[PDB]
């Protein structure tokens, strides 16, 4: 048994006696003789011990209030000594050992406000012995009565309790939830890093013990400023590591969806233009990215509307009505044998920026 | 005052905490953790170990000696913002166990943790054979935080067992020896005050004519007043537990502690297979026989020989023999039965 | 396992260290390596005062292409 | 006779007070904390994953034009 605590049994009946009122043979003949109350109230006598002529004593189970109306000084101690062995802490196992049925929670409450939030932090506030008013506040019977009262009831609720729910599997972590296999939006870690085969170098590393000077010189010996000079190398793998992290965290670069859709929506022509510019985000910031795009587009659609418009012009159409009329009936003739940026520009009404 | 503490006093040894600014002392001391931690877990790849514990987010508490030698340490990653920190690695050398430095170094962890930073609970993914020593320092298998406050957050590791603390606040670990004392002999002596044990009483007045014949205890006034009655004589008797709990949780470790048991460690996921709980109408596994033995359901010892037999009828039944679960499972089989075998108790429930 | 340190070691790691420390110093400024965030502020590289002169010099180049041209 | 319990830091304070408070005998110099990428967004990761992630070797590929080294094919666009 893993328990360090003593078992006490009757030398007469064999019955165990830790937890009851008992009766001891005080005579120097007998040495540490207990006589169980049933035993000292039927008087059976073994070895030396004579119920007749020998005083004895009356050990008590100490059954009362002190502290608390719901607990007595057995319940107390039980809880320090179960600190001893189980360790404070361990809220599950120490309220077994009290017993009474009360759940880790309640014993849990009990410490923390009998102990941990008193006043007088390393002891209880009524330390002093003087003070007996609790235990003549209620009777020892009155009090039994209510312990045999609760016991019961609990036990009762216990057996018609339902069975409990079987453990589902444990709640992995499972950090994998953004969705790019192998990122971990809570740790802001990837698990195949930009030099994740730097660690290849360090990993059989190994140091002299008690080492680090040279005891004549004063100077770091060949050997170690050569083993420090390769971890210089892998410190700055790292860095190298969170700079890249840092730029893909701005501009939004883990919208695979969202920046793909806008790809797509655009044309052929625009398409090639910020394929060409996208390498020099590392040096501005999103919106100066941003601008700078923007910029390119307006640039583009503007072209095209003015060689649109001049086009016009030469066939002899006078009206902006008209121009769009005649392009309808074009596309149909070329068949024959959203509005875009081109579209918006040559309007009847222009854009509100544009002015 | 354990070997560790006297050693500390003397200056034999000395608690670093360092973390990888890049220093010359910084440096040695992250590498022998890093030995360490490699040969007590020999399963897990260096290149992990490596990038953990030179990690530049990650703290370490170490044992130093006097000639720059570190015999043990720990590792963790606190989430201030998160009100818990995670332990990732912990160990101490094997020729150097036996001094008993493992509940002093979680005492320096726990106190400069709660004297640093705001953190309340602690989780981690212990070991199968370290269970016994994060039990003793506070630690249940039970966990009480919320779902969304860690999930996502610390890292799986598979053959693992998930636990949880709750450092109680406003107390210093390390001088807990004394301190418990105190409140040890705060209320022995409030016990002393009362007990009338100490008063050698005469003979019963029954017996004091030589004559020997039953004698009611509230009768006496000694005892009356004591509240003795004959219910609670009674029901001081019985465990809370089995009688037999003992027992089982032997039993209950040495089949956990197999690594023979590890497919039924935990229950199967019905999104993973779905025709799992199609086939098996008793879907069972250990964790489901441990909560019902809490519950008592279990009246007698054949129903855990059953259920033990309907564990691995089970895993037969979903996979089949050639496959290493069915054939590990029927290994399993009789690793319990050399268990109960050894037990003459339930020697004689084998059946032919 | 191997002993004495190799020569080629003793006189790879002052050739490297002779390259960082001398040639190093040129980039020294911290802009080389990092890009600037929008939550530090003004921090965008378009500032009107030097945008001002920018623009004035374009222009400058666009009237001698067109005498040019 | 010991103090039973754990007094706060202070700001200000001498070396060996605070190792005192500590009682380990140690703490490091630099936090190191303004190299993280940041903290944690603090939010609920609870909500059920998706089912249906992205190849990694698509996604590597997918932001390798933004960190390409620069040439003077590029220095000709401008």
């Amino acid at each position: 048994s893993g328990e360090g605590g003593v078992k006490y049994i009757c030398d007469v009946c064999s019955v165990d006696i830790t937890s009851t009122v008992r009766i001891r043979c005080a005579d120097p003949a007998c040495h540490d003789y207990d006589l169980c109350v049933p035993c000292f109230a039927n008087g059976s006598s073994s070895n030396a011990h004579k119920p007749a002529t020998h005083s004895f004593r009356v050990i008590e189970q100490n059954s009362f209030p002190i502290f608390d109306p719901d607990w007595g000084a057995d319940e107390e101690l039980l809880l320090l000594e179960g600190a001893e062995i189980y360790g404070l802490g361990s809220w599950a196992d120490i309220a077994d050992h009290i017993g009474g049925y009360r759940t880790k929670d309640e014993v849990r409450d009990h410490y923390l406000k009998v102990y941990i939030e008193s006043p007088n932090f390393p002891l209880p506030e009524r330390c002093s012995p003087y003070d007996l008013e609790l235990p003549n506040s209620i009777s020892r019977e009155e009090f039994q009565a209510r312990k045999k009262r609760r016991i019961e009831e609990r036990r009762e609720a216990a057996k018609n309790a339902p069975p409990p729910q079987p453990k589902t599997k444990p709640t992995a972590s499972i950090p994998a939830c953004h969705e790019i296999q192998g990122y971990m939006p809570g740790r802001l870690e990837f698990e195949t890093e930009y030099c994740n085969e730097a660690e290849e170098a360090v990993q059989l590393m190994s140091f002299d013990p008690g080492d680090g000077i040279n005891p004549r010189t004063g100077e770091l010996e060949p050997e170690m400023e050569l083993k420090l000079t390769v971890m210089e190398i892998y410190n700055n793998r790292l860095t190298q590591r969170v700079e890249r992290k840092k730029v893909i965290f701005e501009h939004n670069l883990l919208e695979y969806r969202e920046n793909t859709k806008a790809e797509k929506k655009r044309s052929r022509e625009e398409r090639e233009l910020l394929n060409k510019a996208k390498p020099f985000a590392r040096m501005m910031n999103r919106h100066d990215f941003e601008q700078f795009c923007q910029g390119l587009i307006d640039e583009l659609n503007l072209r095209q509307a003015i060689a649109q418009l001049q086009e016009w012009r030469s066939m002899r159409i006078g009206d902006l009505k008209s121009g769009e009329k005649y392009e309808q009936e074009k596309a149909l003739r070329i068949q024959k044998s959203p509005p875009s940026g081109a579209a918006l520009l040559v309007a009847p009404e222009l854009p509100a920026r544009y002015k | 005052e354990k070997p560790a503490v006297i050693e500390e006093r003397n200056g034999e040894i000395e608690f670093r905490v360092v973390n990888n600014d890049g220093e010359r002392e910084s440096l040695i001391i992250l590498t022998g953790l890093k030995c360490i931690f490699q040969k007590q877990l020999p399963k897990m790849p260096k290149d992990y170990i490596a990038r953990l514990v030179y990690d530049r987010t990650h703290l370490s508490i170490a044992i130093v000696k006097k000639p720059l030698e570190v015999v043990g340490g720990i590792t963790y990653r606190p989430f201030k913002n998160r009100k818990f920190a995670e332990i990732v690695f912990c160990a101490i050398s094997s020729d150097q166990q036996v001094k008993g430095y493992g509940a002093h170094l979680m005492s320096h962890l726990k106190d400069y943790v709660k004297a640093t930073t705001n953190i309340e609970h602690f989780l981690t993914y212990a070991d199968n054979y370290a269970i016994g020593y994060f039990k003793k320092q506070g630690f249940t298998k039970e966990i009480t935080l919320d779902k969304s406050v860690w999930m996502g957050y610390i890292k799986d590791y598979e053959g693992g067992t998930i636990m949880q603390c709750t450092m109680i606040p406003r107390i210093r670990y390390l001088e807990q020896g004394r301190m418990l004392l105190k409140q040890k002999e705060c209320v022995q002596a409030k016990i002393r005050a009362f007990s009338k044990s100490h008063i050698v009483h005469p003979p019963p007045k029954q017996w004091r004519n030589g004559n020997v014949t039953p004698i009611d205890p509230l009768s006496i006034d000694a005892i009356r007043e004591s509240g003795w009655s004959p219910d609670m004589d009674e029901l001081a008797r019985q465990p809370r537990h089995g009688p037999n709990y003992n027992q089982l949780l032997h039993l209950l470790n040495d089949m956990q502690n197999h690594a023979s048991s590890w497919p039924f460690l935990v229950p199967v996921n019905k999104d993973e297979v779905v025709d799992y709980y199609d086939i098996i109408k008793e879907p069972m596994d250990l964790s489901t026989m441990e909560s019902k033995l809490e519950a008592d359901q279990y009246q007698t010892p054949e129903d855990f020989i059953r259920d033990a037999k309907l564990i691995f009828d089970n895993c037969r039944k979903y996979n089949n023999e050639n496959t290493p679960y069915a054939k590990s499972a029927n290994k399993l089989e009789k690793f319990m039965w050399q268990q109960i075998r050894q037990i003459p108790e339930w020697s004689h429930l084998e059946p032919s | 396992m191997g002993p004495g340190i190799g020569d080629l070691a003793r006189t790879l790691m002052d050739r490297r260290r002779r390259w960082i420390e001398q040639i190093g110093a040129v980039f020294d400024d911290e802009g080389i390596t990092k890009c600037p965030r929008v939550e530090d502020g003004d921090t965008s590289i378009f500032g009107r005062e030097i945008m001002a002169e920018l623009i004035k010099r374009e222009k400058e180049a666009w009237d001698e292409e067109v005498e040019e041209e | 006779p010991t103090v039973y319990e754990i007094r706060p830091v202070l700001p200000g304070m001498s070396e060996e007070e605070i190792k005192e408070i500590y009682s380990v005998a140690s703490y490091p110099k630099s936090d190191l904390a303004h190299l993280t990428c940041g903290e944690p967004p603090d939010r609920d990761f609870s909500n059920s994953k998706p089912t249906n992630q992205i190849n990694f070797s698509t996604f590597s590929s997918y932001i390798e034009p933004y960190f390409r080294p620069f040439t003077e094919e590029d220095l000709a666009f401008l």
